[PDB]
């Protein structure tokens, strides 16, 4: 349902790897200005804290609003972290279920506690882009 | 403990020491996180559990180059609060980065500092590194610097100084920059350390032997001087110095301070086959007129005092071997009234390299800070560029504009005028 | 309409993370 | 952050500025509609230089758009990337100063100044802090000559301690633009001196000699020519965006190029400058940069610079280039041509490292010079003014609106005394 | 790099220039396209990766001419502004080059020089390829090389001249252009190589067997010289001799200057299948009054100086045995105050052969170049063909109302007395 992206194709995420570290899932669209503006930002923001080190402090699962299977992966070509599965119902049930309306709302970083329960809110649409860091990867990590 | 506060100010202060401080992160094994996987005490502090963040500040008026580190690669490293950004940048004006826009900086700049000295007690001193001909590198340093000496009473002060060209200037108001600088340097900082740039292009040229270096290549050998200069503290040697005792070594009267630099070896890692460095071989190099970092001629200078900090393993007695040669020829010419001349420390760490720098790894180094009477042409030269240029008043509404009197151009140059003679004086 | 953007700084290019000496 | 604010004025001023936000554009990469692609922090990061934010995710520029009559404005409009603009940024005159200075300025202009300079401080308050203005203005025409020359005194009295280019068209030797030139031309320098930190000067005819010649085009447009201006004028403030080694700055190069407050007016160059067959017969390198843009038909401004000597000039390099090949060639230069220069200014030329090169081109350079060379140039305006003044030519045209002939007496003796400073500084 | 520079004036050495630059492509490997599927930065610069480009100029009044290189067959190999082209062509008129016509082009051509010469230096000479007798070649190719003379006064600038025949002449102001030519072509210049083209009409017909030649054979043949003669400035060799340093050897006075050529061996591929080209029998042909390519006979003249490349496989054990045979020769008489008088060079690159051409491999060629005093009598039919049409002054109002004067055609005269008068000097 998740999905890692290599060299080569998609493999099945390990679910061991989400444990001992943090999980933010990033809810977005291909095509959306704020998107275009958003995404490079959390890939340099990612790339750095986390290859700042050893071993990774946080890592991304990335729900897509798009609307077609194409834009999906095309999108998914170079985006670095994880995805979500199209055709996997679970992508429309974290819609449902964290209330993004599918704007002002997108993009959004929802940060989770290891309950699968939220452990943050952080949104772009305001005049502030240095709010990536106000995020403690310090308060929660997952057991 | 015992430390030293580093203050950078001015684009050159920050690029040359964003160099420096990515050499000694890897000097003790720092991760660009600010993790470890009694070494690191006189450049770190340790915050909560597991850290190092650095005792430095970075001040500029424009974000450009201060905030570029903050989305680089050193994001954690340094706290986010001594990264200090202005709005404006200073725009190569002594009188703006002193009276209109560098009010602003400094209020919220000593407070870091008093923030980062209140620590421990015994502070070492303040290591400040400025470009010269600058415009925040001069009149934001100058507040900075004089406030410091009244607020902090009797602490030295070492300031490198990215010193204007004898030939290139990549500036027009270099001259008006430069010499309005000197008299506010003189009576508020206590070791001057005069470095140049085309000399490091004229030493990547011939020594390094390759064609197209940067100033990323400039940094790196920068970097490898303040290294060798404090590595006494880091480490323990077999005979070691402090930063204390510079003054006591090098300064002969309170107003000469004008110190010049050389290192050795600086070879290629390709022809660093064809030599096998021995402590006879690199102290020549050391001496040699076209390896030291300032480009002025000491053919025509007496050498009034010299400090050698030997790197690696190296015994004391060749040491002894090649300061007994050195001392007896007559190329190196010692004035008369000063007839013992050297110091010698000596370190047992061998310099690092850095991965993917232009070095060879080498067992042995000599670094060496000399006072000379050669820095009279530095000074001359100078001088000449100011009066010819200030012959009739060039670019003066500029600096008038802004707020300085003029004529105060007029004591600055009859202060330089004294620091001309006192040179001439000594060396007779 | 523009396609995508492959100049990079000589900052960018040479200091990255390097390996700390052991 | 910092802000600069466009003002485009007159005819030419318009088309200039429309081809200059096509350039802008796509050097950061935003789709005509406005939004945002080409993913990179490096050519985003420093946006707001130009930009805002308008709840689309969108970006529309901080231009506003002036002229008398309203025949161009829609022009901008219907054409290449009008969707960019702000409705409400467009002010409209509805009646046009047909070439007269005098209606450009005191008569007509009088109340419209009420409306533009009410969009521009509605621009100029919504940041933090501004830093300039930037002016595209013909100096031939009324309503961008006298009509544009207004807006420069009003909107520094009101903000004094900030800085302003104008980016101008003189006229020309022997081909002649809107038969009275001579007048809208000294009435505005007289004014531009007075009010304005840099002036860009841009000539029609040397801008014609290069088209001819190094792009080898037969039949040249105004797109392609105001393709040329365009570059420049977005070279000069690559470095406000874009990081380097050596930054610079518009305020950084007011204060390293004038020496004196009176003289400030630019030549423009840039290179390279190849056309499609001998694209792939240069190796482009640091040298043959510095010797083409030390080229007498290479400038913009149709003055020789052998006759004078240059006083101040500066470079705006641009791309990852070795710095001593940077620094080196600067000194080759002005020790090699020792007497292209000026004696009692130590160094005079000036570099700067702007670290991202243009779109698909790799080493770029723009060269801003102050040269003496304008001595041939404004004692042409000079003897062209008094050639047309002597007779009272085409005087009744202004004079019944307002004017006084003490305008034009003033404006001979102040713009012949800008002469007398070039020719007494060798 | 070590380097130098080509310029063509003319129809005479515009395509003698296609018949050189095709070598150099096919010696060096690059194909017409202008990339290849050190040595050779004397003659080719980079542009990028692969692609290299000629370092020549092309300088002619007219189109027809410079039009037929760009259309043909290095469109994309040449430089398009590399080329330059006038409006009308001089049409056999000292004076319409030198005076009028020539003036739009030089202002053109000097600042392609400058713009070349200045880059690099370690420049060695220049290379002139032009036509006496044609008006471009003299006209144009004067000012040029007097302008040259002035700037660069310190620099060798090689001459290749096409001398008019005794018989064969193509236009019959040719004892005019002449004589007017070489008075302003011996001061500026430094060395000529003279050449015929009724030599080498005798040539094509009884050594390369080929009854009745055109052009396109000549600057084959012409091609094979100049790559013999150069080839040591391109690849290295047991000992090579370039520019700087035939003047050295080869001129003893300041005035004599103009010398031969011979290229041994001159045979197709009927008979450089069926023989040795052994080292004893080469130098005898290259000694040879046929083998000369200045169309006189050296019985009637005494040697001075000569110079012999041998390139190919020669090793030094022939030429020595070679060289004392010659002296032996009763016939070939040396100036009795010259006891040296060959400077031999030994190459080891192969000679070199155009596809296609005339010209066979050989194993060994020689390339010798002679100063002789046979000159003299070549310098003297020129004389008297100008004393028959000055008598009275034909064609002379052509040149006079072009812009002339009627009595620079007098100091010719005198000018070129002094030259035969120096040879029946010398020789004695």
């Amino acid at each position: 349902v998740v999905k890692r992206t290599q060299q080569g194709n998609y493999v099945p995420v390990r679910p061991d790897h989400f444990a001992g570290v943090s999980v933010a899932l990033f809810f977005a669209k291909a095509g959306h200005s704020k998107c275009a503006q958003i995404v490079p930002v959390v890939r340099q923001f990612y790339k750095t804290t986390n290859f700042s080190g050893e071993k990774a402090v946080i890592e991304i699962i990335y729900v897509s609003l798009d609307k077609d299977e194409q834009d999906f992966e095309r999108v998914r070509a170079l985006m670095p972290w994880c995805s979500v599965e199209y055709k996997s119902c679970l992508r429309k049930k974290l819609i449902e279920r964290y209330r993004v309306p599918n704007s002002t709302a997108i993009p959004l970083l929802i940060v989770i506690g290891p309950n699968g329960e939220e452990a943050g809110r952080m949104n772009f649409q305001q005049s502030d882009e240095f709010v990536l860091q106000r995020w403690d990867y310090r308060f929660n990590k997952w057991p | 403990m015992r430390e030293v506060i580093s203050i950078h100010v001015g684009q050159a202060g920050i690029q040359i020491g964003n160099a420096c401080w990515e050499l000694f992160c890897l000097e003790h094994g720092i991760q660009p996180d600010g993790q470890m996987p009694d070494a690191f005490n006189t450049f770190f502090s340790e915050t909560g559990a597991g850290k190092h963040v650095p005792r430095c500040v970075f001040l500029d008026l424009e974000p450009t180059v201060v905030d570029e580190v903050r989305t680089g690669t050193y994001r954690h490293l340094f706290h986010p609060e001594q990264l200090i950004s202005g709005k404006e940048d200073a725009a190569n004006n002594f009188a703006r980065g002193h009276y209109t826009i560098g009010k602003e900086i400094v209020d919220l700049s000593l407070d870091r500092i008093r923030k980062l000295a209140d620590n421990c007690t015994g502070l070492q001193g303040f290591l400040m590194f400025n470009a010269v001909g600058g415009g925040t590198g001069s009149g934001l340093g100058c507040l900075l610097l004089e406030r410091l000496s009244v607020d902090y009473g009797k602490k030295s002060k070492l300031n490198f100084c990215s010193w204007p060209s004898p030939q290139v200037s990549t500036a027009v108001v270099e001259p008006y920059n430069s010499v309005l600088s000197t008299h506010s340097l003189l009576e508020h900082t206590d070791v001057a350390v005069m470095l140049d740039n085309e000399a490091i292009y004229d030493i990547c040229r011939r020594n390094l032997d390759i064609e197209r270096p940067t100033y990323t290549n400039l940094n790196r050998l920068i970097a490898q001087v303040i290294s060798s200069l404090t590595a006494s503290l880091r480490f323990d040697g077999a005979l070691n110095v402090d930063v204390t005792e510079f003054q006591t070594n090098l300064v002969p009267y309170p107003r000469i301070h004008f110190m010049l630099s050389s290192y050795a070896p600086i070879i290629s890692a390709e022809k660093a086959y064809h030599e096998q460095l021995s402590v006879a071989e690199i102290t020549n190099s050391a001496f040699e007129p076209a390896s030291m970092m300032a480009k002025c001629d000491p053919r025509h200078g007496k050498y009034m005092a010299c400090c050698l900090m030997y790197r690696g393993d190296v015994v004391p007695k060749d040491v002894n071997a090649a300061v007994a040669t050195i001392k007896t020829k007559r190329t190196i010419q010692f004035v008369d009234w000063c007839p013992t001349g050297f110091k010698c420390g000596i370190n047992y760490q061998p310099p690092t390299v850095v991965p993917g720098g232009d070095l060879a790894k080498v067992m042995r180094a000599v670094c060496m800070i000399s006072n000379s009477t050669a820095i009279a042409e530095v000074f001359s030269r100078m001088d000449h560029k100011f009066d010819l240029m200030y012959a009739k008043r060039a670019f003066v509404h500029w600096y008038v504009g802004e707020g300085m009197e003029e004529g105060e151009f007029s004591e600055a140059r009859e202060d330089l005028a004294a620091l001309e003679k006192d040179y001439e004086e000594v060396g007779i | 309409p523009t396609l995508p953007f492959n100049a990079q700084s000589c900052y960018r290019s040479e200091y990255v993370a390097k390996p700390l000496p052991p | 952050m910092r802000e600069i604010v466009h003002v485009q004025g007159g005819q030419c001023g318009n088309q200039i500025g429309a081809k200059f936000w096509e350039v802008i554009s796509d050097e950061h990469g935003i789709d005509p509609t406005g939004t945002y692609c080409g993913d990179s922090d490096l050519q985003l990061e420093r946006i707001n230089v130009f930009y805002n934010e308008a709840t689309g995710g969108r970006f529309v520029p901080r231009a506003i758009l002036m002229d008398l009559e309203p025949g161009t404005m829609d022009s901008v409009r219907a054409g290449p990337f009008g969707q960019l603009f702000r409705p409400d940024n467009f002010v409209f005159g509805q009646t046009g100063a047909g070439n007269n200075w005098a209606k450009g300025h005191y008569t007509e202009g009088a109340e419209l100044i009420d409306s533009v300079l009410d969009v521009v401080r509605k621009e100029a308050e919504g940041c933090d802090c501004l830093q300039g203005f930037q002016i595209t203005h013909s100096l031939g025409g009324g309503t961008g000559s006298g009509m544009g020359t207004l807006l420069i005194s009003k909107v520094r009295e009101e903000y004094p301690d900030r800085i302003m280019e104008t980016f101008s068209v003189f006229p020309s030797p022997k081909v002649s633009d809107t038969v009275v030139e001579p007048y809208n031309a000294t009435l505005s320098v007289h004014q531009l001196v007075e009010n304005a930190d840099e002036v860009q000067v841009i000539d029609n005819e040397a801008l014609y000699d290069i088209c001819f010649r190094t792009l080898k085009l037969t039949t040249p447009t105004y797109g392609d020519l105001n393709h040329l201006v365009s570059a420049a004028m977005s070279g000069v403030t690559c470095c406000l965006r874009f990081p380097g080694q050596l930054n610079s700055d518009l305020r950084k190069l007011a204060v390293n190029l004038i020496p004196f407050p009176r003289l400030h007016f630019f030549l423009i160059g840039f290179a390279p400058l190849t056309s499609r067959g001998s694209q792939q017969y240069r190796a482009l390198s640091v040298p043959e940069l510095t010797q083409q843009m030390f080229d007498a038909k290479n400038m913009m401004c149709a003055s020789d610079p052998r006759h004078g000597r240059y006083l101040t000039a500066s470079a705006m390099f641009r791309g990852r280039m070795s710095t001593k090949e940077v620094d080196e060639q600067m000194l080759n230069v002005q020790n090699k041509n020792s007497s292209y220069f000026v004696e009692w200014i130590p160094n005079n030329m000036k570099s700067s490292v702007c670290d991202i090169p243009p779109k698909g081109l790799k080493m770029s350079v723009t060269f801003v010079g102050n040269s003496t060379a304008i001595q041939e140039m404004f004692k042409r305006v000079s003897d062209q003014f008094t050639a047309m003044f002597r007779r009272k030519a085409f005087l009744h045209w202004y004079t019944g609106e307002g004017m006084d002939e003490m305008e034009f007496t003033e404006a001979e003796s102040n713009m012949n005394d800008l002469v007398s400073e070039y020719q007494q500084y060798q």
